[PDB]
């Protein structure tokens, strides 16, 4: 169990990605759904999510835990606290990496939900989920008995097969909460023990990167006048299209896809 | 595009891949970081149907 | 089944970018100008316009192409074979005959 | 069309005649202009004739 | 009143022939194809297409 | 059961717009123009090449 | 535009032709066969030594 | 939008119970159609929600141990915008003019 998770979670960094329908309007969800694969037969789907499964916020193996990024802070929830449904409630089978194996009915969309502190985080995406019967009898719910036939299903194993996805260097993510305002002066206080690239345009242009503790850029009057991008770039992230790209050579390894069709 | 063999590989393990799916990139929605694309639905799934 | 892969958008604030030559299956690249990306931590660029976003896409095989694939053959010159019990004069043999 | 003391002038014209022959009028002159035309590449275009 | 995002159907595959246009259509959602001649008799057609 | 609007079912390629309700670029008919040109613009044969 | 020709099977000798549309610039075409391989479908019967 | 006494609150439903007036936060109030719905806001007698298509609509909450539910057979419709018939709004496309129940 530990050998599978080496490259997946020694270097993990779950991310926050845009969701078009997140419990009110569209926002940036911690559980944004990237892909839903439903090519198996007996209603088994393999989701790819921005959150991560099977370990805690520190990076050590845990039984059934969904781990999500919240405004830069990596947090945890039990996997039984997460709900999934296409048209009727789904039943999560397991989770591994960015991927989640669930048993879903057919539906025109898929929705993932959970409530952590007081608010309900949801993400619904319009990815059609298909139920594919096996054989020459078009059932909708698998029978209690019959005859065994060969079929392709998304297996409940997370071993390293031949399928991989890429991990990349995360791009700098702007955080406007760092930029506070002292008396007529912007002030950037990066997160404790972390750098911050303050790209600041007012009278005189400023690209001060190496700030670590606190800086006061008195040349600039209002907070909204310039940005303070957050730099960690120590844990690498999936090559999502809902994240900015980091300049230079970005590829850093391969993540094996679990729950492959078997 | 949209028919059997829209993507083709000489063997399963071959590194070559001929793809013709009418992949077209669209303009991103205002204030959103994402890559909007449009392409013909998979021809393998359509053939299976 | 194919999988449409795609790189993370490359965003430049008060700048312009150029398209990298295509080298992957069905790769398409476009530099959309006048974008105002808006991350979870507020707006990404302090720059109202002349911001550029490079978005490119391409096609790969799905992760399940090792098992869920159909292989196309060309067939010709059939070779007939038979499995026979031959019995001649109380001498018997079960064999495959081309 | 601009006109000089001596030279050649080019005029772009559109005709439906396979064998055109018209009387091109210039400042005062009436030149008789003839030739042969050939079918175009495109079966369908995006502008009216 | 406001603006909302509507989908964008895959680009049709157009083949030209002598006084003929063949459209190959692969929709993702049930999509409307409307058509009319630019003449005195439009002979407009209005179809809903789900399958290719 | 609306049936398609006039912008989709109008003859002669008309484009239907509202506020005000109008039809644009109808390729029908012909506009007769009457010109009254002052002699100031005209030039004698000697002046022109 | 569909063109058809017949190039003799002879390696190392070029074959130059031209495509002439009715009213467009001629298109030069050249085919140079460097090797022509005929590979029969062989199945092993047995091996002797 | 405001509590039993009559003072403004953030997201609160006020309901009559056998003559006495009670309150409950809106996140304990749920409603659904064929699929679950999502409440956007509430004001006065009216509630703005985001619902999928269905033949009826049900509204539930739970106060102490009794579930208060009310289901009515009022058809709920989903109206696609444009000439492509979708059942769930797309993640991307082109902006077209539509009419929606504004959140104000
Ligand atoms: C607050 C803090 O720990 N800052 C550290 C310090 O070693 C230095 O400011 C920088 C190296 O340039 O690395 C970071
Ligand atoms: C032919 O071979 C099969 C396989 O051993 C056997 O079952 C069958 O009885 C044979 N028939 C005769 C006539 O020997
Ligand atoms: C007309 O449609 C048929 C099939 O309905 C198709 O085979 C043919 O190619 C079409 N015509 C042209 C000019 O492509």
């Amino acid at each position: 169990s530990t050998e599978e998770l080496f490259n997946e979670y020694k270097l993990t960094r779950p991310y926050m990605a845009r969701c078009i329908r997140c419990a009110v309007g569209s926002c940036h969800s911690p559980i944004a759904i990237e892909a839903v694969k439903s090519d198996g037969h007996d209603g088994y789907v393999r989701l790819q999510t921005s959150s991560q499964y099977g370990l805690d916020s520190s990076g050590n193996l845990k039984g059934r835990t969904m781990r999500y990024d919240m405004h830069g802070t990596i947090k945890e929830i039990p996997l039984h606290q997460v709900s999934l449904y296409t048209s009727r409630p789904c039943h999560i089978v397991d989770g591994h990496g960015y991927f989640l194996l669930a048993r879903c009915p057919a539906g025109d969309s898929i929705t993932m939900e959970f409530k952590k502190d007081s608010v309900r985080h949801s993400c619904s995406v319009p990815y059609e989920v298909k139920f594919n019967p096996v054989g020459r009898e078009l059932y909708t719910h698998p029978p209690e008995h019959g005859v065994e036939q060969a079929c392709q299903v998304y297996a409940h194993d997370a071993q390293n097969r031949g399928a991989y996805v890429e991990m990349h260097l995360p791009g700098s993510e702007v955080d406007s909460s760092l930029v506070s305002l002292s008396g007529s002066s912007v002030t950037v206080t990066p997160p404790d023990g972390t750098s911050a690239l303050v790209e600041c345009e007012c009278g005189g242009t400023k690209i001060s990167e190496t700030i670590n503790k606190t800086k006061q850029f008195s040349q600039c009057t209002k907070k909204e006048q310039c940005r303070a991008y957050r730099l960690q770039n120590d844990k690498w992230v999936y090559n999502s299209d809902k994240l900015p790209k980091a300049a230079g050579a970005t590829l850093k390894g391969k993540l094996h896809v679990p729950f492959l069709l078997a | 595009p949209g028919a059997f063999g829209d993507i083709q590989s000489r063997t399963v393990s071959s590194s070559d891949l001929y793809a013709n799916t009418n992949l077209v990139l669209q303009r991103p929605k205002a204030g959103a970081i994402h890559v909007p694309y449009t392409q013909a639905p998979s021809g393998f799934e359509q053939w299976k149907k | 089944h194919y999988k449409t892969g795609m790189d993370s958008p490359a965003i430049k604030c008060c700048g312009s970018q150029e398209c990298t030559p295509t080298y992957r299956p069905d790769e398409q690249c476009k530099v959309f100008t006048g974008v105002y990306p808006f991350m979870w931590g507020g707006a990404y660029c302090f720059c109202d316009t002349e911001n550029t976003q490079v978005s490119k896409a391409y096609v790969m095989k799905s992760d399940d192409c090792l098992a869920d694939h159909a292989e196309a053959y060309k067939a010709h010159t059939a070779s007939v074979q038979a499995f026979l019990n031959i019995t001649v004069g109380e001498h018997s043999i079960v064999t495959t005959v081309y | 069309v601009e006109l000089t003391e001596q030279g050649s002038a080019t005029i772009h014209f559109s005709t439906a005649n396979i064998h055109p022959e018209f009387r091109l009028q210039i400042c005062t002159s009436y030149v008789t202009c003839k030739g042969d035309c050939h079918p175009p590449k495109d079966h369908i275009v995006t502008h009216p004739q | 009143d406001g603006k909302c995002t509507v989908p964008l159907a895959p680009e049709p595959m157009i083949t030209f022939g002598f006084r003929s246009v063949s459209l190959k259509l692969h929709p993702k959602n049930p999509t409307y194809l409307i058509t009319r001649q630019l003449a005195d008799e439009p002979h407009y057609t209005h179809e809903l297409i789900s399958e290719p | 059961d609306k049936a398609p609007s006039l912008k989709f079912t109008a003859p002669f390629g008309c484009e239907i717009y509202t506020n005000p309700i109008r039809a644009e670029n109808c390729a029908v008919g012909s506009i007769p123009l009457a010109f009254d040109i002052p002699d100031a613009l005209f030039t004698r044969v000697s002046e022109t090449p | 535009y569909e063109h058809a020709t017949t190039m003799p099977s002879q390696a190392g000798i070029s074959y130059n032709t031209i495509v002439n549309r009715a009213g467009y610039a001629p298109l030069p075409i050249s085919i140079t066969p460097t090797k022509i391989k005929l590979i029969p479908t062989v199945n092993l019967e047995y091996v002797t030594c």
